[PDB]
């Protein structure tokens, strides 16, 4: 009939769109520098509104990913960059009986230009590499190396995600939701919750919890070469610790250069590792064989198994603990074929020269943290990687960093909003 | 430009093991995952296993788990720094390891099982 | 604008119970009030009653309140704005004089005056 | 009424939702509260708000809408775009459904209504001229 | 998992080849065309979607379980062994000769 | 109508040139398609475009002329400025040879189009005092 156009602002439509999001607080990541978190974090119900999501298309845990690797190279600039520790080492075994951690000693430079010094440290075995007894730094025939800040922190601290204005960030709050598919019960928020940044391997630590029962993810479970994403609802208890009492020596190495070496070791000297409950770890290793039967058969059977092979940071349990670099044998953990007091211990090795992401390039010298180093964390997740019938294995893997932070944004998803909408009704204007 | 290259053929014996290469060149070696195959003479062409350069992450068959061993070395030299060397080990070999050994890898490096690029083939006779 | 089939034809004898189904497709069935109507051989057609699949509310016919068992599922969500739902359908004395073909409906609008108004039809169930 | 929020109303229908848009008026500038990281990349996003509200109220100047939260014009609803009836929108489906059938024909209406401003303030210069 | 038939195809340069693929699990099944003593070669991925360089007289279809592949026009150099392939695995082979 | 395009009338007449102002508040703003060359450069750029377009609202909007194309106000044309005839102008010179013989007094008439503006809503305040 007597319909014309009429113009309406600010109506309740988006679309999917990916933009700069920026971090909200309340150390390395330099969240200091975030804008100061609310302490009203407003969430709005989207009644009657289905949204599709997919956690694998996601941008924000590939802008995070970046917003990482950003932030390390970022406070690694004003370090002590360790160029000269590039020098022949004499190293011999630190006096015991496996002779692990070497005790080394170089000709080092001084505050004067013309003067030289024959200093000692401790070096783990995985740091040096001998010539033909004569050792070296690893990363001396790879690329230059940069001390860490003793300074800096290696904490994870909650970190909150926000898209800017004309922009949303939509939620999921649907507690049996996979990865993909339309979520049924969608909110709306400003910001994203605590977002911890825990570089973690095999095993995610410290992350959120899932409600209800435990769901596993993977983009297509039926893809061996994708990386299954399991999330427990439970929380099982690991304790990690290197026992040995270090001490660390700063060494002036030029104007303002002071490199801080592993001095000695305090007392007894034992071996670094970790320990979970095996009865949570037998309960959680069921409840995880639960849902893998919903996706390979209610009859057939579920084998785990260690890692197969590649880099020492995809084969172990890598993490911080601490201030140090943990590689922890999880040989111990997969080790169960499934069908139808207690203690598990790891075997931990430690690193300095590591150079963290994949990235090649840099390496950084993480200083010895003094005293004795342990930690206690929830693991609460888990990167499966399956192997011809009806019979299927399953492998730890951590070949990809950005499945972390996914693991923490499935629930999330950035729309702007375009509040211009044109609809007819009868309605005029005036001459 | 995607070009995977190997190295020459051998001749072993049973009890003996392998060692095959595969230079490719063209493209971002860590982000595609590489293949193996197998072509037997009158047999179905075998899947050996993928490995990610990213961590050196691999995934065996089953009928080849404790006999087969891949690895990579990619260089760290920035002038020519987009390539790898994936490396094939076939431990305990027998004579129905006799077959020609490629390696493969997807025509995007999203989806792994679309081999569009393949190896001249390492020709082996045990 | 989807569909709404129903179960079959099943003929039960008086005093029983039939159970009829009506799986719905193609649009949202929080959406919509599913009515229920039938045209029986004695009489012409008689509303017999809906049902809100998001308020979970019912309203129905004085002549058939003490007789209709009526409910509904979830919706199964495929896209933002469709889904899969189900609405069920039983009666509690029953006689010769029920018979007739029997079939569920679609609410018209969202809003307004004319909210439950039967609009999509199912395709008919011939009852005893 | 009831204060659903922001957004309250994306699944409810067109006409719920025209009831409350200064709701989404407000958040869509929210506010106020040097080198780092976060640093530059806050800035680039506190630009780009003002960017894309300005283009907004720029289009909704040059329509005679300049002010407006609902603007009737004089360009009449072609059936073309959606020859639907109106009791079948406003109280049916949602803004949301509304954009997907209208995202064709968006770019036509928004030209239709630029100069239906133009030769009524033209109009309007005449009608002063005296 | 994959039943690949034929397991030859005497034809001439001239005719049509088809070659049919059963798979028990749905996925993204390919072909690929080995000539004699060359490497394979991919000539359709993804079910129909044709590759690179491939003439348009290669073409594969899918109905349910069973994928096909047909060539419109075989020449002198289309003589060779096609396999099919989903995931890891692949067919015994067709050798059209 | 014949759709010139951006600036298509710079040398037509100041009659014809007027009939055409929303193809030139348009591109006034543009759009919207991190830290090298370009990209410090670009976001300098983007912000210098809405300073000068906000100064050209502002200028608008403390005048009464707020969402006006073409805005008739109170103040009258001084013989100072430019004692020329109604046709000598508009459909003889162009907007750009205006500008240049009316560059002097253009200060002056943007403080009697302010003066003008707040001596009208003053006057409107007390005429709904009752
Ligand atoms: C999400 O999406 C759903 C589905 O679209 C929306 O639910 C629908 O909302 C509309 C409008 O809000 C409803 O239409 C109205 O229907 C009522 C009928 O309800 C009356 O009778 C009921 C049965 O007898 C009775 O339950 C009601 O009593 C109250 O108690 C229930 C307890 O469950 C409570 O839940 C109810 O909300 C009631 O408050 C009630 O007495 C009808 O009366 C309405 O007509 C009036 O209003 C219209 C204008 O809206 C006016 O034009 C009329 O003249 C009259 O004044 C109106 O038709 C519809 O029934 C709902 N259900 C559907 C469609 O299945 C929901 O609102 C959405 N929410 C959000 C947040 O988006
Ligand atoms: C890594 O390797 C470094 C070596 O590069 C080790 O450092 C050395 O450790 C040894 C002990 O293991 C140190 O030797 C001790 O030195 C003491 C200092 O005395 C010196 O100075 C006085 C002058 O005041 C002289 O008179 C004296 O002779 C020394 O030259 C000595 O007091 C110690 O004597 C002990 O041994 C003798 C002989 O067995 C006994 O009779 C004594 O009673 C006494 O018990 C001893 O000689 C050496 O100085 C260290 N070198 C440096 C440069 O510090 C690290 O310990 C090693 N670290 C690890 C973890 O393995
Ligand atoms: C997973 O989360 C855990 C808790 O959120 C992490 O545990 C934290 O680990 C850090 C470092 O490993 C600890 O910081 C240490 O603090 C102690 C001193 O703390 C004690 O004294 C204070 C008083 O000031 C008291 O408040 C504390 O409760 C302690 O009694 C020192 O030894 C060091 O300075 C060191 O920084 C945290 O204390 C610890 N938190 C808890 C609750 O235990 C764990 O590291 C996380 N895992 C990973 C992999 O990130
Ligand atoms: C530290 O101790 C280990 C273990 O005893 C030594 O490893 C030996 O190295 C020699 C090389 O000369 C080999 O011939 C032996 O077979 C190794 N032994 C074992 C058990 O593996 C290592 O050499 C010692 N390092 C130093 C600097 O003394
Ligand atoms: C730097 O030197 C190291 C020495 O350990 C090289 O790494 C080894 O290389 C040999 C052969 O080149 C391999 O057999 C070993 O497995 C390697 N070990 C490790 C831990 O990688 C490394 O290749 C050298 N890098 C460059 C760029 O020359
Ligand atoms: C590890 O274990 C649990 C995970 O649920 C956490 O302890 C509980 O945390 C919740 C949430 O703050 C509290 O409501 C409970 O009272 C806590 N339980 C106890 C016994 O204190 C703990 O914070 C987790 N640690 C992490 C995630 O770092
Ligand atoms: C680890 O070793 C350090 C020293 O190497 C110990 O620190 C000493 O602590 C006592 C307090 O009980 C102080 O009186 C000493 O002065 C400290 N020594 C130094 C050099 O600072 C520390 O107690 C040891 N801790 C453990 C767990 O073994
Ligand atoms: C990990 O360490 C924590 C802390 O030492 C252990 O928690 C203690 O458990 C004992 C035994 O039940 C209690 O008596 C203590 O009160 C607990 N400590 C605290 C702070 O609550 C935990 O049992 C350890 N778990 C494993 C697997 O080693
Ligand atoms: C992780 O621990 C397992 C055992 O818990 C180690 O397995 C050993 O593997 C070697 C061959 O690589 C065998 O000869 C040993 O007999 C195995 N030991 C046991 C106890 O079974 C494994 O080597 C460890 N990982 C690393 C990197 O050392
Ligand atoms: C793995 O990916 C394939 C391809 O996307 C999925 O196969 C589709 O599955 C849906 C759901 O049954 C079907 O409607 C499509 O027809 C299938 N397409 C193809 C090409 O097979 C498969 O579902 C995924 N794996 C799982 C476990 O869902
Ligand atoms: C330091 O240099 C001297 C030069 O004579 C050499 O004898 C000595 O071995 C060097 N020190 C080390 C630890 O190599
Ligand atoms: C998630 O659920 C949807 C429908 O509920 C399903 O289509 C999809 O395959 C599921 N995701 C996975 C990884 O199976
Ligand atoms: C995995 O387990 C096997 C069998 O115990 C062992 O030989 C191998 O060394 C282990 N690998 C790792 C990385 O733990
Ligand atoms: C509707 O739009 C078409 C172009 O899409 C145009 O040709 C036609 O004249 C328009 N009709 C009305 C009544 O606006
Ligand atoms: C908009 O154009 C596309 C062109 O591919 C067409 O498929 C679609 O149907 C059009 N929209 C409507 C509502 O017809
Ligand atoms: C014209 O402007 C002059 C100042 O340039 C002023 O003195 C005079 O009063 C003005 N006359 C009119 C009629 O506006
Ligand atoms: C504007 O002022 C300058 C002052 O040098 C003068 O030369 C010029 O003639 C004036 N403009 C007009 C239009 O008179």
């Amino acid at each position: 009939e007597n319909l014309w156009v009429t113009v309406y602002y600010g109506v309740p439509v988006w679309k999917d769109a990916e933009t700069t999001l920026f971090c909200a607080s309340d150390n390395v990541w330099a969240t200091h520098a975030c804008v100061p978190t609310d302490p009203n974090p407003q969430e709005i119900h989207l009644e009657n509104v289905t949204e599709e999501f997919n956690m694998w298309k996601n941008n924000m845990v590939e802008q995070m990913h970046t917003d990482i690797i950003s932030l390390w190279d970022q406070s690694l600039k004003p370090c002590v960059k360790l160029t000269p520790l590039c020098v022949t080492l004499q190293c011999t075994n630190v006096t015991n009986a496996r002779g692990e951690l070497k005790n080394c000693s170089f000709n080092m430079t001084t505050e004067l230009r013309d003067k030289k010094q024959k200093v000692y440290s401790l070096f783990y075995r995985l740091d040096v590499v001998q010539i033909n007894k004569e050792y070296r730094l690893i990363n001396c025939n790879t690329s230059a190396i940069t001390q860490a800040c003793p300074k800096v922190s290696f904490e994870p601290i909650p970190i909150h995600y926000c898209a800017p204005a004309g922009f949303a960030i939509l939620k999921c709050k649907d507690k049996k939701f996979n990865g993909t598919g339309p979520c049924p019960s969608v909110s709306t928020v400003q910001c994203t919750h605590g977002i911890k940044p825990v570089v973690s391997t095999q095993l995610l630590l410290n992350g959120s919890l899932a409600e209800e029962e435990v769901m596993i993810r993977s983009e297509n479970i039926t893809n061996n070469a994708k990386n299954i994403l399991v999330q427990f609802n439970t929380p099982v208890q690991i304790n990690c610790t290197r026992p040995n009492n270090n001490t660390r020596k700063s060494i002036r190495i030029g104007p303002g250069q002071a490199f801080y070496a592993t001095g000695d070791i305090i007392g007894d000297i034992r071996q670094a590792h970790c320990n979970v409950s095996k009865a949570t770890w037998n309960e959680t290793l069921g409840k995880v064989v639960k849902q893998l039967r919903k996706h390979f058969g209610n009859n057939t059977i579920i084998r785990f198994a260690n890692s197969s092979g590649g880099d020492l940071e995809v084969t172990t349990h890598s993490f911080n603990c601490g201030g140090e670099f943990f590689y922890c044998n999880t040989s111990g953990l997969f080790n169960s074929t499934w069908i139808s007091n207690d203690s598990i211990t790891l075997p931990c090795r430690i690193k300095q020269i590591i150079n963290m992401w994949q990235r090649i390039g840099q390496a950084m010298y993480a200083p010895p943290i003094q005293g004795v180093i342990r930690c206690v964390s929830n693991i609460t997740g888990l990167i499966l990687t399956r192997d011809n019938s009806t019979t299927e294995t399953f492998r730890p893997g951590g070949g990809d960093m950005r499945d972390n932070w996914r693991s923490e944004l499935y629930k999330y998803k950035v729309v702007k909003i375009e509040p211009l909408g044109v609809a007819p009704t009868r309605c005029k204007r005036r001459v | 430009q995607v070009q995977l290259v190997q190295s020459g053929g051998q001749m072993k014996k049973p009890g003996e093991s392998m060692r095959i290469s595969c230079r490719a060149s063209g493209y971002e070696f860590i982000d595609c995952t590489l293949n193996w195959i197998r072509l037997a003479p009158g047999k179905r062409p075998e899947w050996m296993g993928w490995l990610k350069p990213r961590g050196g992450a691999v995934n065996y068959a089953r009928p080849l788990q404790g006999r087969v061993t891949m690895t990579r070395q990619l260089s760290q030299d920035p002038d020519d720094p987009d390539w790898g060397t994936a490396f094939l080990e076939l431990r305990s070999l027998t004579v129905d390891d006799t077959a020609v050994y490629f390696c493969t890898r997807g025509k995007n490096c999203d989806y792994n099982w679309d081999f569009e690029h393949w190896g001249r083939g390492t020709p082996v006779i045990v | 604008q989807g569909q709404l089939v129903q179960s079959g034809a099943t003929t039960t004898k008086p005093g029983s119970s039939v159970k009829i189904s009506c799986k719905t497709s193609g649009y949202r069935f929080n959406f919509y009030h599913i009515n229920w109507i039938r045209q029986t051989a004695g009489r012409g057609p008689e509303w017999m009653g809906w049902i809100s699949p998001y308020s979970g509310d019912k309203n129905l016919a004085p002549a058939f309140q003490d007789r209709v068992n009526m409910t509904t599922d979830t919706e199964v969500p495929v896209t933002s704005f469709t889904s899969t739902g189900a609405a069920y359908m039983e009666i509690r004395n029953l006689t010769s004089d029920d018979t007739g073909t029997y079939f569920c409906a679609k609410g018209l609008l969202r809003d307004g005056s004319s909210t439950w108004l039967p609009y999509l039809w199912g395709q008919g169930t011939l009852l005893t | 009424a009831v204060f659903l929020g922001f957004l309250g109303a994306a699944g409810s229908t067109m006409g719920a939702a025209s009831m409350t848009l200064t709701v989404q008026a407000r958040n869509l500038l929210s506010g106020i509260v040097k080198l780092t990281v976060w640093g530059i990349k806050q800035l680039q996003a506190r630009v780009l708000a003002v960017e894309r509200y300005l283009r907004d109220q720029q289009l909704l100047g040059i329509w005679g809408c300049s002010g407006k939260l609902i603007c009737c014009t004089n360009v009449p609803w072609n059936s073309s775009w959606s020859n639907r009836n109106l009791s079948e929108i406003w109280d049916n489906m949602t803004w949301l459904q509304w954009d997907k059938e209208i995202s064709n024909y968006t770019q036509i209406i928004y030209g239709l209504l630029e100069e239906s401003q133009n030769q009524q303030e033209k109009n309007e210069q005449d009608l002063l001229a005296l | 998992v994959l039943t690949q038939s034929p397991g030859t195809l005497s034809l001439s340069p001239g005719e049509t080849a088809i070659i049919s693929c059963r798979t028990s699990q749905y996925g993204s099944l390919a072909w690929y065309q080995q000539r004699p003593g060359q490497a394979p070669r991919l000539v359709i991925y993804s079910g129909s979607t044709r590759a690179a360089g491939i003439p348009d007289r290669f073409s594969g279809s899918r109905w349910g379980p069973d994928y096909n592949l047909t060539i419109s026009n075989l020449e002198s150099g289309d003589f060779g062994v096609y396999y099919c392939q989903q995931y890891e695995f692949f067919g015994q082979g067709t050798k059209v000769q």
